[PDB]
């Protein structure tokens, strides 16, 4: 009980530094890239799915943290579950979508002029998919009688099983395999052809985004895993709570470092 | 009240856009060179255009103005490149070239612009050196370096030539440049067909740099 | 016998100097020491002009101080309606590299022209409901600087031949041609009066023409490198020159002298543009530090600042009747201010 | 020559500019600030005029 | 936790 | 600068037609076009408009519906189909090209016209008299009262004024009860108070005999007057 009240605590801290981060680099973006530029619309974007996490998902963890009865009711679990699904599915896509431009400005130069609009488009999918994939948490999400929980709603354990490796596709392992091939793409183009300097700063980014993502989405898919392809480990509690409640708080540790990473 | 107005306002607006999405895609260059220099011979005021793998690009040679050329060259400072063609069998002139090439290198409105530099009239070079052509800079202590690819049954002294040519360009290129332009130099000839490629593969590097930089990659 | 010539020139010069030296008996700074000061001028963007897409090169005011040209490197003229921010026209030209356009003072015409090295001259009321190009003025061998008009069949223009030329559009030819100078020929500005223009060019030195005559009168030889821009006072006895060397200057005709220099230790940027407001009392000058800058002309301190672009304040204008500053910028935005 | 004519054009120019009258400058400066006092009440920008009269607001 | 490690409150 | 208009005839009540007018001689596609009718022995009535851009349509409360205005501008041709027919359709139909920006003179050309034979907010415009008595060489004023003062916050009084001369189309004279259209002798001159306004011609001529007639351009049910018919 004690590790849950630090948990609150940290959450909250998160959300301030969250908070600060993005608003500094919404506003550092207006001058840094004064003049308008398609770096600019994707950033506003992610900063904006990162605000969004920022304003939904924190709040649920605190307040659930508190009040381990979900207080609200059915239909709000539903919707809140919901929209916590959208705002990380919002999240990984837009830095997929990120790390797409990019490989596309280093390995297609011409089509530069050409990128505010495709960058658009694609924005606008990642925004609408976010919210079409996040449609089964309405209904798999019952709530119970003495929280809110899955184990209501799906018939067979195997369905819980695929629909948490589906989510684990597409919010973690999907963006990790766009970003390293993006990513290695643009090193291999850059090393086929200064541009010294500018392979070792490449090499350092890609590094540290591909690393970063790994360590703070890894815990948390590791727990994740374990409970879902092995139930048991809960029943039995080989797993200490204050182990839990510490590591699902890697997730939201790139909220706070997305700005830093992609606002310098 | 008279909406009239707005409407033809919006509707100018249309045609405008619509004209600068036309315009949007055209790599624009800026050619500049000395007299003897083969300028026209290039590309296969003065505008011309051509295309490569699809990319239009469009070539400005002004002709008939400045020769401090800076008044001017302020309105270029937006161009992608600047073609700077440089005959290189008249040694006597070669000096002027070089100048020429320093103000435009070091100007304060190109120091954005890379500059893709052809050593023209290679043939007649060759054909100097023959023994009567010496060299009039100090070139005796020159050596082509390890790393020279020359072009295949090139005689020895005819590389060096080239090579101590390159070389004195490139060294007014990297002497001044603080990084934020390149040179590319080329060789090229009066029956040459390649230097559109050429063109292209520089432009290709120049929008990759540029890239690269508003990544801060 | 060129070293006499020479040794003559150089006693004619000297002579000239020791004339300036000798009626220069003050400064307008002590005149004015005791004159109160402007205070803080606070100007505001009051309307953004958003149709452009590339670089401005120059802007116009109708005689009407509501209408208003401009010119961009995308082969553009715009002419707007300022108190609406709607485009009355669009005019598409031939070359797009315009350095230079004037609004008739009439109304009916709009010139321009730029490396080209030909002026356009374009009619506003035509019967068709097209603007078209009444004519091109075609004898220049230069770039094309700046062009003004007297009427609506005279009009000044001034090139980078080292030339400046008045010409008569229904004929198309040059009826004078002005020849003293020696380098390119950057700004002129025509007197109230239109017996008289000043021209500055790149060879630090402005000149002081007689429309009619065809002669020069004086020539003004203070600044250290290339001046830019000209602008007349609003009486017609005195000029401010802006330079590239982070300095602009007041000359007066009748003394044929400087009087001051309005320059700051924090300006190392060269003037662009440069114009005066009604009462002549406020010199605003566009700088190439991507704002604009407000000078008391009789103090030389500097009453104020226009900070709105974001790149080269390439044009500045002034209404006839005082009300608004029209800056015109790389940025292809033109701002009216007041 | 051409060099000849070019240095007699210089100096008759150079005479011409000689001859003419010039004024102190201190009745310049007085005039043009005379000239900017007369007009001080007329210049929009440098007396800011009521919102309602300023077309642009 | 998206999912349901327990009912402890995510 | 000519627009030649075809269609009209003889039609039985409730048939329709579709009339045209060809345009010759002016960027067509940057005016705006109004079809304007004169029923016999009568004055004039605004019936239809089309922008530059086919953007923005207006038709008079009396033919909304059964009449449509459309514009072929590759071909330069503007068409008004009218679908359903009566008695009061009957008249002279007209076009009038109308380019809209500061400083422009809306009106200034109009069509011969084309014939056709069928077997409460509005503004009010007022002209005194039905006719008046002239003479060369003297002065004359014709006076015009709006129910609505046409002075607008812009300072633009939309005010116009037409001479129509025995069997010829209106030509424009003055377009805000102050300018003097193109090619209009200096004598005509307009005055004005907000809503009540006067032309006067200096010095009668042959060629000033006939119908004036005003109009307002302050909202788009544009409304004319009962002219006042000069003639000696």
């Amino acid at each position: 009980s004690t590790a849950a009240k630090i948990r609150v605590a940290i959450t909250c801290v998160l959300f301030i530094f969250s908070a600060c981060f993005n608003i500094a680099a919404l506003w550092t973006i207006t001058y840094k890239y004064k003049k308008k530029s398609h770096i600019r619309i994707l950033i506003i974007n992610l900063v904006a799915a990162d605000l969004f996490i920022t304003l939904v998902v924190m709040p649920l963890d605190a307040v659930w943290n508190v009040t381990l009865q979900w207080y609200a009711g059915d239909l709000a679990c539903r919707v809140l579950m919901f929209l916590k699904l959208a705002a990380m599915y919002s999240s990984a896509f837009v830095t997929v979508v990120i790390s797409l431009d990019r490989q596309a400005a280093i390995l297609n130069p011409l089509g530069i002029g050409d990128a505010k609009k495709k960058n658009k488009i694609m924005l606008c999918v990642a925004w609408f998919l976010s919210y079409l994939l996040a449609i089964p948490q309405l209904f798999v999400f019952h709530t119970v009688s003495r929280q809110c929980a899955t184990v209501g709603s799906f018939q067979a354990h195997w369905q819980e099983t695929i629909y948490n490796m589906f989510t684990f596709f597409c919010l973690f392992l999907l963006p990790l395999l766009i970003m390293v091939s993006c990513y290695t793409r643009i090193l291999m183009e850059i090393s086929h052809k200064n541009i010294p300097r500018a392979r070792m700063r490449t090499l350092k980014m890609s590094l540290v985004i591909v690393l970063t993502f790994i360590v703070c989405w890894t815990p948390y898919y590791l727990l994740g895993i374990w409970y879902w392809f092995s139930p048991e480990m809960l029943t039995e509690e080989k797993v200490p709570p204050s182990l839990s409640h510490i590591l699902f708080l890697f997730g939201l540790l790139n909220t706070c470092l997305d700005p830093i990473i992609y606002g310098l | 009240e008279d909406k009239a107005a707005a409407e033809r306002s919006k509707m100018i607006d249309k045609n405008l856009r619509e004209d600068g999405e036309k315009a949007r895609r055209t790599l624009r260059l800026l050619l500049l060179g000395a007299d003897n220099s083969g300028k026209s011979t290039i590309v296969k005021i003065f505008e011309t255009k051509f295309q490569v793998d699809k990319v239009n690009f469009h070539m400005f040679d002004v002709g008939g103005q400045r020769d401090e050329r800076r008044k001017w060259i302020q309105c270029f400072n937006d161009v992608t490149a600047i073609i700077f063609v440089v005959d290189s069998s008249d040694y006597n002139r070669l000096q002027e070239a070089l100048n020429d090439f320093k103000s435009i290198w070091n100007n304060r409105w190109l120091r954005t612009i890379s500059v893709i530099l052809f050593l023209n009239k290679q043939d007649l070079l060759a054909e100097k050196v023959s023994k009567i052509e010496d060299y009039f800079p100090e070139f005796a202590r020159y050596t082509t370096p390890e790393d020279a690819t020359p072009e295949p049954g090139e005689d020895p002294r005819v590389t060096r030539a080239k090579y101590f040519i390159r070389k004195e360009f490139v060294d007014i290129s990297t002497a001044s440049g603080d990084g934020r332009h390149i040179c590319y130099p080329h060789f090229t000839c009066a029956v040459d067909t390649e230097n559109a490629r050429r063109i292209f593969n520089d432009c290709k590097d120049i929008i990759l740099q540029m890239n690269l930089r508003e990544y801060n990659l | 016998e060129l070293d006499q010539l020479r040794q003559e020139a150089e006693q004619l010069k000297n002579q000239i100097r020791d004339a300036r030296k000798a009626c220069a008996d003050a400064t307008l700074s002590q005149i004015t020491n005791n004159i109160d000061p402007v205070g803080r001028i606070q100007m505001r963007t009051r309307r953004t002009l958003r149709g452009h897409l590339a670089k401005i090169y120059a802007m116009h005011w109708g005689t009407d101080s509501r209408l208003l040209v401009s010119a961009s490197q995308d082969g553009k003229l715009i002419i707007w309606d300022s108190y609406t921010t709607n485009k009355v026209h669009a005019i598409p030209l031939r070359s797009s590299w315009v350095m230079t356009c004037a609004y008739a003072p009439s109304g009916n015409y709009v010139a321009c022209g730029g490396l080209d090295n030909i002026c356009s001259i374009y009619n506003l009321k035509t019967r068709e409901g097209n603007v078209r190009v009444s004519r091109e003025l075609a004898g220049h061998t230069g770039y094309l600087s700046c062009c003004r008009f007297l009427d609506d069949n005279q009009i000044v223009t001034s090139s980078g031949d080292t030339t400046c030329a008045l010409w008569d559009i229904e004929t198309g030819q040059q009826t004078t041609t002005f020849t003293g100078h020696t380098g390119d020929v950057m700004s002129l500005s025509l007197a109230p009066d239109t017996r008289l223009f000043v021209s500055g060019a790149c060879d630090a030195s402005a000149k002081l023409w007689d429309v009619r005559e065809g002669m020069c009168r004086q020539t003004f030889t203070g600044h250290e490198s290339d001046i830019n821009a000209i602008c007349f006072f609003p009486n017609g006895n005195a000029f401010a020159t802006g330079s590239d060397d982070a300095t602009c200057r007041l000359f007066d005709l009748r003394a044929d002298q400087e009087l001051m220099t309005y320059s700051h230790d924090n300006i190392i940027c060269g003037i662009t543009s440069v114009s005066f407001s009604k009462s002549g009392r406020l010199l605003l000058a566009g700088y190439d530090d991507f704002n604009c800058n407000v000078w008391d002309a009789l103090k030389a301190d500097r009453a104020g600042v226009l900070a709105g672009h974001d790149n080269r304040v390439s044009c500045l204008g002034v209404t006839d009747d005082g009300m608004a500053v029209a800056t015109g910028s790389w940025d292809s935005f033109l701002k009216i201010w007041n | 020559t051409a060099s000849i004519a070019q240095a007699r054009k210089l100096v008759e120019q150079l005479k011409m500019e000689a001859n003419i009258d010039r004024i102190k400058v201190s009745k310049a400066a007085a005039d043009l600030m005379a000239y900017c006092e007369a007009h001080a009440k007329e210049d929009p920008l440098l007396t800011p005029v009521p919102a309602s009269e300023n077309p642009f607001r | 936790q998206h999912w349901s490690y327990g009912l402890r409150p995510g | 600068v000519q627009l030649v208009e075809s269609g009209g005839g003889l039609v039985q009540p409730g048939g329709s037609r579709k009339l045209s007018c060809s345009a010759s001689g002016f960027a067509f596609s940057s005016f705006g076009m109004h079809w304007v009718r004169q029923a016999p022995e009568k004055g004039l009535e605004w019936v239809a408009y089309i922008s530059s851009g086919s953007g923005t349509i207006y038709y008079a409360d009396t033919v909304k519906g059964r009449f449509t205005i459309s514009r072929d501008d590759p071909k330069n041709t503007l068409f008004l189909q009218m679908t359903s027919l009566r008695s009061e359709d009957t008249a002279m139909y007209y076009c009038v090209r109308s380019i809209y920006y500061y400083g422009s003179s809306p009106f200034d050309f109009w069509g011969q016209g084309t014939t056709l034979t069928v077997s409460s907010a509005d503004i009010v415009m007022t002209q005194a008299t039905s006719s008046v008595p002239v003479t060369p060489g003297e002065s004359v004023s014709i006076s015009c009262r709006s129910s609505k003062s046409l002075l607008h916050s812009n300072g633009n009084t939309y005010l116009y004024w037409f001479l129509q001369r025995p069997g010829q189309s209106p030509q424009l004279l003055i377009y805000r009860m102050s300018n003097l259209a193109s090619g209009v002798p200096d004598r005509f001159s307009g005055s004005g108070s907000g809503t009540a306004f006067t032309l006067t011609i200096s010095r009668l001529e042959a060629e000033d005999v006939g119908v004036y007639y005003c109009m307002q351009h302050l909202e788009y049910p544009l409304t004319f007057g009962a002219g006042t018919k000069l003639e000696l």
